[PDB]
């Protein structure tokens, strides 16, 4: 029986959550992924001076 | 009465061995290249047999590859001067001793490995079949020496050309004729005899389903290699004996141990361009290891 | 961790004798040792080195033939058979463990020494200044200076900074030009480039006087240059 | 080139041959991974050894013949055993021990595990060595209760031995892979060297059949 | 094994003395080689009918010998 | 009874309030940017000495030495730039299943199938390294470890708890329970302020460090998740499944954002890393190779095949030079 008043209360703590729509979050990642483009060595290939690998 | 003419011998190099050298160049480069390359790419973490089983292959493929200059000399003359003579008889010969000793070589390995399974198992030298190899190399090469010092491109006044031929006399020949018996006859197959006769007595004892399988790969490998490499010495051996012990010098025996002579070298050259087809695709682990070469790469 | 001397004593030239250093409370088969010299009110000087598992020695130019340095692992020992002594050979020898790999301190921990007396490198270093008059409460600049470029193509300059106290041992301050060593005072600093460099004491105190050495550990010869004495 | 790199290349280099000699030293033992339902007869296998800190994993060291043992126990486990059966993939083979004298269908279960086990994606090529533990009780209750209630298709008599022997084929039957790996079974007994001898012999005819497979044949 | 092809023996047996003049239409003075040791004359007959050996123990394959390798060389 | 009706009801509310957030979707809001190229990148170097499957594999902080664990009772630690062997560790339980590399760089841990997680002291005095510490107190297998602070560490074992504990004292600190399955991998968030868990109940939880108390529950996958990685932002993270597909869940939109699945992968995932930027995607397969989907449109971008067998741990280096990939035939490559 402790489990499931245990459960509940879980429950309950869990539904009282300040969400955001999911249009601002992928706008959120979006800006993010942009703002960080040039410092991506995987994503935009250094020229092989300063690649610490041959 | 006539100079007992070897004609017929000489039409018949010229009529056959040409296409039978180009067949038999062709097939050993495709299959022991194969072999070489699907055992070269994944070379890491290689068994000893399959050690053995690369080196028999890279002999086997210089074997084959220094077989179509005796393909062109056959076919009309020898047109390569003297150092191309030495060059191909030393890697002919040191191929030749290089695949009847690690045939025997693989043979001694597999005995190892299924009769003192246990104690080669807790006690198994790691650096034998390096060892074992080097060995093998080096003995060939000293058995190459005296035809890669002797060697000389000749022109062969009883003949009517000029060939790729040694400088010692007869008795030289009788000498240099039996070390070619013995050492790439008699003692690989005294070894593999014996090693052979005691796994087939060892997977007689036991049980399963796969020692069927290894018994009859057993059986085939050592009648192949008897059936294959036994004609050519026996015919060396009359030759010989005729050179010697019976005379009955006349054109008939001459005539008829030189053909013998050449389908029986044939006969061996089949041989060393065909040991792949038995000793490598036979085994499940090679072709494994040989689909995930070609289909995942 | 210790590193005890024993062997010295006074020898009539041209005889022979064999030190002995004995090393507890480390991993003795990991290190590489040297033997290094410092010849009576005269600068270090090195001597030889024995890599771990025996692998590589050296030895200096003036000490190569009649000498031989050795190790013996499952005792942990270290020794040094020297013979044809001459009468430069008077001087005392120190052991010094050195461990290389990415990131480590070479030079960290040297031995006692033991005094042996005799009865009648292509890169220079050069530390101008020989003594400096100081007061415990400013800051001291020791400056060093190379007859070859010590920085090396991966960007690693190889400057080692040691400071021998009075009757004591030479201890390792900094390694690379810029890296302290472990129990260092955050007080001590070290800066260059290349040729010319640097060692920096912000606030000294009573046991920040005694002399400076800065080593190479560029090309293996491995010169020391006289050192900085900083006193009262 | 290098100037104190050639210390730490060097460094490098004893260390691969430690390891190297590591490995060479690691791979003339024997690896044996021993499987079971319930403390079924596991003790009195374990009990034949001659050599709460720790509660994952039990390891176990003998040495018979000059030939050196390890058998892992992993019987406290009590995780999803598709989590972590893979590490196992490369033991040489699995000893499973099965309680002859079963009541609460016991043996159902070790069945089942005895199914999964032997048909699992991991354990191809991987024989199996079967110990049947407990004959002794085996003989009383047989004596006293019939095989039928475990097994209601039970078509013989009440004698032990044939009634063994229908266990015995009824476990050995559930190898689907009949070609691939081969099922070693024993019937435990008071005699201390006739377990360690059948395993010895189990061993060394799987190492046997595995040279067969690495040196070319079959 | 291709290197072992070799000039045998070609005239089996001593010369003959079956000598007929004036058939000079091909005749070979070969060296003793290095495989079969002994130097040898052969001869033809009219028409090509055959081609005889002449023993070096005859005087005239002496005399025959000596002028040709006194002369050709 | 009275309690599964208000576990139902309160799960039913939960299920409508996160239904109304989805406005929008990742995809049709990213449909209007430029896709990446193809990704095709280079194997720099490859390690050898490992002679056994490598389970677990970590960067170093400074992004040039890494620690690997195999399953022959061996640590090794690269430097990747020379590929020399700092250091060789012989563990006592060859069964190790984890690893990690500390922050400052002077401790590594293990665990596995002896439900001990042993921290090492790599900076001793006496030249070698030696065990520090053996926390013990998990009642199962381990499964990820990650150190914290230098003197506190995140471990999650197969009991289906998670642990937080205190190295000096060697006792659990804290202890995360509400996993119904197995947890088999954890990530720390870049401040350290909170943690993902991922368990066998094909479920990821959200842990607060402090108060030891689960903040949100994540669903949506179909069977075991294997993998977790926060997005380089903070506020998101990726899972990874045995049902062959990669989600993409937000924090704070309390639900799914995105899948990454493909017709022609079948079998499950054993690894997940971002990128610096958290364009790309790295994912580890059971068919032998690794592949780069673009985390914005749900589209592979790249393939990291070589590898002989299963892909086992993948990692990204702090800076985004390199990306170093273990597999189960005992070699790790550095791609770039
Ligand atoms: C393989 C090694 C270790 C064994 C000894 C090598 C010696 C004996 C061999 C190897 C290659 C050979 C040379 C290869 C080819 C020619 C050209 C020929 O017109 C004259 C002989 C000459 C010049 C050979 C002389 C002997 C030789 C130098
Ligand atoms: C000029 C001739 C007569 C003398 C040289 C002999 C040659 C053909 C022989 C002698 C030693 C042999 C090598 C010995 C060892 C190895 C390493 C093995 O992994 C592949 C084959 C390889 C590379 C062999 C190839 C053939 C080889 C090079």
């Amino acid at each position: 029986i402790a489990q499931a008043r245990k459960l509940v209360e879980q429950l309950k703590m869990e539904a009282n959550i300040d969400r955001i729509k999911v249009s601002k979050a992928a706008a959120d990642l979006m800006a993010y992924c942009e703002a960080h483009a040039k410092e991506d060595p995987l994503l935009t290939p250094v020229p092989a001076s300063e690649n610490p690998f041959r | 009465s006539p100079p007992c003419p070897q004609d017929f011998s000489l039409n018949f190099d010229r009529a056959f061995l040409p296409a039978l050298y180009s067949l038999l160049f062709l097939l050993g480069l495709l299959g022991n290249g194969a072999v070489a390359a699907v055992l070269l790419s994944r070379r890491t973490a290689l068994s000893s047999t399959d050690t053995f089983l690369l080196h028999l292959a890279v002999a086997d493929t210089l074997l084959v590859l220094t077989l179509p200059l005796w393909a062109v000399d056959a076919a009309v003359q020898w047109v390569f001067g003297s150092g191309l003579c030495k060059v191909a008889g030393a890697l002919f010969n040191i191929n030749f001793y290089a695949g009847a000793l690690l045939l025997a070589c693989i043979s001694f390995d597999r005995y190892l490995n299924i009769v003192h399974a246990t104690q080669l198992y807790r006690r198994g030298p790691p650096a034998r079949v390096t060892l074992t190899c080097l060995a093998v190399w080096g003995l060939c090469l000293l058995f190459a020496l005296p035809d890669f010092i002797f060697l000389s491109a000749h022109h062969d006044e009883r003949l009517n050309a000029t060939h790729c031929q040694y400088n010692f006399p007869q008795v030289g020949r009788t000498a240099l004729r039996v070390l070619q018996l013995v050492a790439g006859f008699l003692l690989p197959l005294l070894v593999m005899a014996y090693c052979y006769a005691h796994i087939l007595a060892v997977l007689l004892v036991s049980r399963g389903q796969r020692r069927l399988r290894a018994m009859r790969l057993v059986v085939v490998v050592v009648v192949a290699f008897a059936l294959c490499w036994t004609p050519y010495h026996l015919v060396v051996l009359v030759d010989i004996l005729m050179d010697l012990g019976a005379l009955a010098r006349n054109c008939g025996r001459e005539s008829r141990v030189d053909v013998a002579k050449s389908v029986t070298s044939g006969l061996g050259y089949m041989h060393c361009c065909l040991n792949p087809l038995l000793y490598a695709f036979v085994g499940v682990k090679f072709r494994e290891r040989m689909w995930m070469l070609l289909l995942r790469l | 961790v210790q590193l005890v001397e024993s062997g010295g004593g006074l020898v009539q030239p041209g005889g022979s004798r064999k030190l002995s250093c004995s090393a507890s409370g480390f991993a003795f088969s990991s290190f590489g040792m040297h033997w290094v010299r410092q010849a009576p009110e005269k600068g270090l000087e090195w001597v030889a080195y024995i890599s771990s598992g025996s692998g590589t020695i050296y030895y200096a130019d003036t000490v190569k033939g009649r000498f031989t340095i050795s190790r013996d692992d499952p005792k942990n020992t270290l020794f040094l058979q020297m013979t044809s002594l001459r009468s430069e050979d008077t001087a005392m020898y120190y052991c010094v463990r050195s461990i290389y790999y990415y990131g480590s301190s070479p030079f960290d921990f040297w031995g006692q020494g033991t005094t042996l007396t005799v009865s009648s490198s292509d890169i220079v270093m050069t530390q101008a200044t020989s003594s400096v008059p100081v007061t415990p409460g400013e800051s001291v600049s020791i400056s060093c200076r190379s007859s070859k470029s010590l920085l090396h193509s991966n960007g690693n300059t190889y400057l080692y900074w040691f400071l021998q106290r009075p009757g004591q041992s030479p201890q390792l301050l900094i390694y690379r030009m810029s890296n302290l060593a472990s129990g260092v005072p955050d007080r001590f600093s070290g800066s260059g480039s290349g040729t010319a460099f640097t060692l920096t004491i912000s606030r000294l105190e009573a046991e920040d006087v005694g002399v400076y050495y800065c080593m190479q550990h560029l090309e293996y010869p491995l010169t020391f240059g006289a050192g900085t004495k900083l006193e009262l | 080139l290098s100037a104190e790199d050639k210390a730490a290349v060097e460094r490098s280099k004893m260390i691969d041959r430690n390891l190297r000699e590591d490995g060479e030293k690691a791979a003339r033992e024997v690896k044996l991974l021993l499987l079971g339902a319930g403390e079924s007869g596991k003790s009195t296998i374990v009990k034949q050894m001659k050599i709460v800190k720790t509660t994952g994993i039990v390891e176990t060291h003998f040495t018979f013949k000059d030939l050196h043992f390890k058998m892992f126990d992993v019987g406290a486990q009590r995780s999803e055993r598709k989590k972590w059966i893979h590490c196992f993939e490369g033991v040489t083979a699995i000893i499973f021990c099965v309680a002859l004298s079963d009541e609460m269908n016991r043996m159902h279960e070790s069945m089942k595990l005895f199914d999964s086990i032997c048909n699992n994606k991991w354990f191809t090529d991987t024989s199996i060595i079967l110990f049947l533990n407990k004959k002794d009780l085996f003989e009383e209750k047989i004596k006293k209760s019939p095989l039928t209630i475990c097994y209601p298709e039970y078509a013989g008599s009440n004698t032990y031995e044939e009634a063994a022997a229908y266990i015995q084929c009824q476990f050995e039957d559930l190898n689907k892979r009949k070609d691939t790996k081969e099922i070693y079974t024993h019937f435990t007994c008071s005699t201390d060297t006739k377990n360690v001898q059948f395993v010895f012999d189990a061993v060394t005819d799987v190492i046997i059949k595995n040279n067969l497979k690495d040196c070319g044949l079959f | 094994f291709p290197m072992f092809k070799r000039g045998r023996c070609l005239c089996i047996g001593p010369g003959v003395k079956a000598v007929k003049v004036a058939d000079i239409e091909k005749a070979s003075i070969m060296y003793p080689s290095n495989n079969c040791d002994k130097i040898e004359v052969i001869i033809t007959l009219k028409e090509n009918k055959g081609q005889r050996c002449l023993n070096p123990k005859s005087k005239q394959a002496r005399l025959i010998i000596k002028k040709v390798e006194r002369k050709n060389f | 009874d009275q309690l599964r009706q208000e576990a139902e009801q309160l799960k039913n509310q939960i299920r409508d309030a996160r239904k109304a957030c989805a406005d929008a979707t990742l995809s049709q809001i990213t449909n209007n940017i430029d896709p990446v190229g193809r990704i095709q990148m280079r194997t720099r170097r490859t390690l050898r000495g490992h002679l056994a499957k490598i389970y677990a594999m970590h960067w170093g902080t400074d992004s040039r030495l890494l620690v690997s664990a195999s399953q022959d009772g061996k640590l090794i630690i690269w430097d990747s730039y020379t590929t020399n062997k700092v250091h060789a560790i012989p563990l006592r339980s060859s069964w190790v299943m984890t690893c990690a590399y500390a922050p400052s760089g002077n401790y590594v841990a293990c665990g596995g199938l002896d439900n001990i997680c042993s921290i090492y002291n790599l900076k001793t005095r006496e030249g070698n390294v030696r065990v520090s510490r053996e926390l013990a107190g998990h009642t199962g297998y381990l499964s990820c470890c990650r150190f914290l602070d230098d003197n506190q560490i995140v471990t999650s074992s197969g009991d289906t708890t998670c642990a937080l504990w205190d190295i000096e004292t060697g006792q659990q600190t804290t202890t995360f329970t509400g996993h119904t399955g197995d947890v088999m991998s954890l990530s720390l968030a870049p401040d350290t302020r909170l943690f993902v868990s991922g368990a066998c109940d094909a479920s990821a939880k959200l842990w607060d460090v402090r108060e030891g108390m689960c903040r949100q529950t994540f669903t949506g996958h179909e069977s075991d998740i294997n993998a977790i990685c926060f997005f380089p932002n903070g506020n998101a993270f990726a899972t990874g499944s045995d049902d062959a597909t990669c989600r993409l869940f937000d924090l704070r939109a309390d639900q799914e954002l995105m899948t990454y699945s493909h017709d022609n992968i079948i079998c499950g995932i054993t690894s997940v890393s971002f990128s610096k930027s958290g364009r790309l995607l790295l994912a580890g397969y059971d068919d032998f190779n690794c592949n780069v989907w673009d985390a914005l449109k749900a589209d592979r971008a790249g393939v990291l095949a070589g590898h002989d067998n299963r892909v086992s741990c993948l990692g990204v280096t702090d800076d985004g030079m390199a990306v170093a990939t273990g597999s189960w035939d005992s070699f790790l490559k550095i791609w770039n």
